Parts: C-alpha cells; structure tokens; sequence
C-alpha cells in the first residue's frame, strides 16, 4: 500500500 | 507517521499556499511557470487516484483533497483568471519532453504492471522534473522575486524530508521503496544551485541569479 503523499 | 514526513508535508502545504496567496492578492502571475503547475496538479491527478480504492487515515484523505483543490485553483488562477499577466513568453519549456519519456518509464520501471500502479509511478517519476519549467524560466527572465524563491524554498526542502523519512521508515519499520526514494534523490538534486543561492543570495538580501 502507498500511505504518503 | 513521523515529525521529518509531517514538517515535509506542512512545507509541501506551505509552498501550495504561499504560491495561491501571492496570486491571488496580487491578481499576477508574473514570473511563475503555468507549464509546472500543470505537471504538479496532474501529479496529484495520477496519484490520488487511490482516493477511490484505500483509506489510510482522515487526514491522509484530507491532505489529498487539498493538494488537488489548491493545485487546480493555481492552475485556474494562471490561464483563465490572471491570464493577462502570464508569462508565456518566457514559459517556453517543452514539457513532451517530461511527460513523454517519463510515461515510457512508468509503464517499463515499476512495482506491478497494473494501470493504478503504472498511474502512480508516472506521479512520482514526473514529480521529479516537474518544477523544471520554473527553474527555466527564472534563469531565462534572470530574476525570481522574493516570494517566488520562498515557494521554491518550501517546495524543495519538502521531498527533502521526504528523504529523511525513508531512512526513518527503513530503520525503524523494515520499509522500502526504491521508486520513490530513487525519484525523490533526483527531485531534491534539481534544487541544488537554488538551495545555495537561497543561502548565500536571497537569506543575505541580495538576487536569485540562475
Ligand atoms: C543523519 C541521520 C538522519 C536521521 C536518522 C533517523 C534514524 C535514527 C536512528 C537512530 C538509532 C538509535 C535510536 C534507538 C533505536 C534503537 C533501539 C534499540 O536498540 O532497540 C533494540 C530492539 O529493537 C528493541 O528491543
Ligand atoms: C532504469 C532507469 C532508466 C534511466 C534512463 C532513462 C531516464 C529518462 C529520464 C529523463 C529524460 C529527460 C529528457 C530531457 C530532454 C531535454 C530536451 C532538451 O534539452 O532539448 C531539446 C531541444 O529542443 C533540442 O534542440
Ligand atoms: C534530470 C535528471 C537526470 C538524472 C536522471 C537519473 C535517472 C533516475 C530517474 C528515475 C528513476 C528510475 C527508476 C528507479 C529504479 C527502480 C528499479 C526497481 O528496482 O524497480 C523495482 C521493480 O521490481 C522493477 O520491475
Ligand atoms: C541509490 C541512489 C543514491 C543517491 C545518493 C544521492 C546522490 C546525490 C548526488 C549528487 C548531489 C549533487 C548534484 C549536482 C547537480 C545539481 C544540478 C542543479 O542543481 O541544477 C542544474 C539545473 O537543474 C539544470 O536545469
Ligand atoms: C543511510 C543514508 C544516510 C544519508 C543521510 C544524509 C544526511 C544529509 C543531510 C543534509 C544535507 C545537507 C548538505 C549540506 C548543504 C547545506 C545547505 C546548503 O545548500 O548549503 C550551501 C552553503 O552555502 C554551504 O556553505
Ligand atoms: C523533531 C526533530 C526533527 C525536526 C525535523 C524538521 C526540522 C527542520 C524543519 C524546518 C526548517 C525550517 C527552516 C526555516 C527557514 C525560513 C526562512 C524564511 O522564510 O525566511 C524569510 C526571510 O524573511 C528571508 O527573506
């Protein structure tokens, strides 16, 4: 999963 | 979440405001580049795609809508209210050279073959050169005002912590992207010759010459 901005 | 990814997207929201502000009181857009605020507002279109499919936190989903609120908004600002005052004679930049090649990257270069996967690479490889038109144009015009160089202050020192926060995420959780990490060295590069004549020019009064 991609959890940063 | 960690302070060095908070303190880089408070900065990366200060630069965003910073930029819409001085348009807007102003009513100019004189010396910003429209062509980068075209390639950040469709960073933010190829990213957050995910806004759709995952919910990682309120605040997660809070900051993404105000990164494609405010980038459209600049956008806006520059080619249809403030247009009399862009610049688009010194914003000559050909970005197909940007746009073209790194979507050739994302589709080769990336962690799966999917098209919100391959969406997001292109996001993260084109947010690496996006604020080329900018730095074009300020050494094409000469000059880049002081509010000008404290949206680029801002902005570079963001992807900055970024960095920071990988090392911190690497050592303390075992996580690694080196996509992200790879584009963010390349990212934060660019700003070189600006980060020193920020520090050496524009913090002792004197002119942002690139
Ligand atoms: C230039 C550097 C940029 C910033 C770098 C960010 C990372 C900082 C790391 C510090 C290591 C020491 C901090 C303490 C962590 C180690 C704790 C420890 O020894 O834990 C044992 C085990 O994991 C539990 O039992
Ligand atoms: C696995 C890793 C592969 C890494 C290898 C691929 C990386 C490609 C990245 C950027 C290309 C940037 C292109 C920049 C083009 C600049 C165009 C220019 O300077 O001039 C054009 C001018 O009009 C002439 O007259
Ligand atoms: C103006 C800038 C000039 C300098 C530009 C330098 C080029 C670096 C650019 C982009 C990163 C390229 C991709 C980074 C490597 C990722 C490769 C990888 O490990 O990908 C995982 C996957 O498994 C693979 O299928
Ligand atoms: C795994 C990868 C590890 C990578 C480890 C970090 C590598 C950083 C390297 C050099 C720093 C100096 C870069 C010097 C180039 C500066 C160019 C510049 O700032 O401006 C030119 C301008 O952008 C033209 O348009
Ligand atoms: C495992 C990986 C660990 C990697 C950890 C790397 C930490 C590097 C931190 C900051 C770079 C700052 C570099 C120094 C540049 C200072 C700012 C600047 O531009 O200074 C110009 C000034 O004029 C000079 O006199
Ligand atoms: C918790 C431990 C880790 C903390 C990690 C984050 C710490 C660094 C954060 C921000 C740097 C702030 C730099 C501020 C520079 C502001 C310069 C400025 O705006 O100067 C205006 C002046 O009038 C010139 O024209």
């Amino acid at each position: 999963e991609h959890d940063e901005l | 979440m960690n302070i060095f990814r908070l303190t880089g997207d408070l900065s990366h929201l200060a630069a965003i405001i910073i930029l819409l502000l001085k348009i807007w009181k102003s009513r100019s857009c004189a010396g910003i580049s429209g062509k980068s605020q075209l390639l950040f507002a469709l960073v933010f279109t190829t990213r957050y795609l995910d806004l759709f499919t995952s919910f990682i936190s309120l605040y997660n989903t809070s900051m993404k809508l105000i990164y494609i609120a405010c980038s459209y908004a600049t956008v806006y600002l520059i080619y249809m209210k403030f247009k009399a005052t862009y610049d688009g004679n010194h914003d000559t930049f050909r970005v197909e050279f940007l746009i073209v090649p790194v979507g050739g990257l994302s589709f080769l270069v990336n962690h799966d073959f999917s098209p919100l996967e391959i969406l997001w690479t292109f996001s993260i490889y084109l947010e690496s050169v996006a604020i080329l038109p900018q730095l074009f144009m300020i050494s094409k015009t000469g000059e880049a005002e002081t509010i000008t160089t404290h949206y680029l202050f801002f902005l570079g020192l963001y992807r900055a912590l970024y960095l920071v926060n990988w090392i911190w995420r690497y050592y303390f959780e075992g996580f690694f992207d080196l996509i992200a990490v790879v584009a963010g060295v390349v990212q934060t590069v660019l700003y070189c010759d600006f980060f020193y004549l920020y520090v050496t020019k524009v913090l002792k009064g004197k002119k942002l010459s690139l």
